């Protein structure tokens, strides 16, 4: 599905800004 | 998870911080 | 270094497309 | 790390796969 | 709501390109 | 405003320029 | 300077997420 | 229509990464 | 075309590569 | 050069907004 | 300005808040 | 090319139009 993929693209960008030096793991559904 | 919560409602910075390492 | 921060934002968006359903980990430090 | 390897030189699409889960 | 937030993200990027040196004020609903 | 107009229809560059300072 | 222009595009996207409903102003000059 | 425009924005970014030095032509509907 | 195929289903890297020069 | 690659990603997104229904071609080489 | 302060050095999330409305 | 002309100096919105179809 496309719109969930689009939301995920902005999601990882938000996580990159918020997490910073700590980093993050991104796991989709 | 993160898609379920934050793709149905706008997540604030604090909510986004929950998924950080 | 700001240039390092800008590069990381393109790295995470590249990982999101490349990995797909697998997901990715971003760990600078 | 990914920063020391992909921000100093361009990483191909296959090289980025090394950091997938 | 999420999809309006997603459209706003591309909206400010468009404004940054179009406005240039003049700048802009972004105010959501 | 800008969300109401440009998130329901595609705004051209001239329409986007209206919201500049 | 192109590098300045590229940095500003990441600044506006950062402001959009950070400020939220408050909105933001981008004024380089 | 807006949501197709939003998907196209992420589409050209994906094409830029995948195509690389070969380049691409983007033609909308 | 590319909007019809890849904005209704998630296109993989190989599918996206089809539209390259 | 990574900085060249980062700049190209902003060029394609700028072309997508500027050209609109006309579309664009991205040819670095 | 935001360019002279956040493009020469990395601005934290709190520093970016100084330019919110 | 667009890289040699728009990545070394900032290209205005009109200059980017030269690479439209
Ligand atoms: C955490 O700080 C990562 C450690 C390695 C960072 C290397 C950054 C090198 C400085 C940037 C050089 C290129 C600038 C255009
Ligand atoms: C308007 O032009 C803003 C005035 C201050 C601009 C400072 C830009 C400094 C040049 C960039 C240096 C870093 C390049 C990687
Ligand atoms: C294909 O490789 C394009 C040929 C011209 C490339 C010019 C790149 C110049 C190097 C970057 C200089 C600016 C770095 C901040
Ligand atoms: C991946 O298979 C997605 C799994 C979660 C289901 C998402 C869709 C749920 C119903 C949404 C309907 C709205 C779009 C027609
Ligand atoms: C913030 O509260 C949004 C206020 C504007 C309303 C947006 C939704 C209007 C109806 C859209 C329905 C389509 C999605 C189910
Ligand atoms: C440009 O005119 C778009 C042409 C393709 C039609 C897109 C819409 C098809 C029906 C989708 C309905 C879902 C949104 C209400
Ligand atoms: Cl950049
Ligand atoms: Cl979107
Ligand atoms: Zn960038
Ligand atoms: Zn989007």
């Amino acid at each position: 599905f496309v719109n969930q993929h689009l939301c995920g693209s902005h999601l990882v960008e938000a996580l990159y800004l918020v997490c910073g030096e700590r980093g993050f793991f991104y796991t989709p559904k | 998870g993160i898609v379920e919560q934050c793709c149905t409602s706008i997540c604030s910075l604090y909510q986004l911080e929950n998924y950080c390492n």
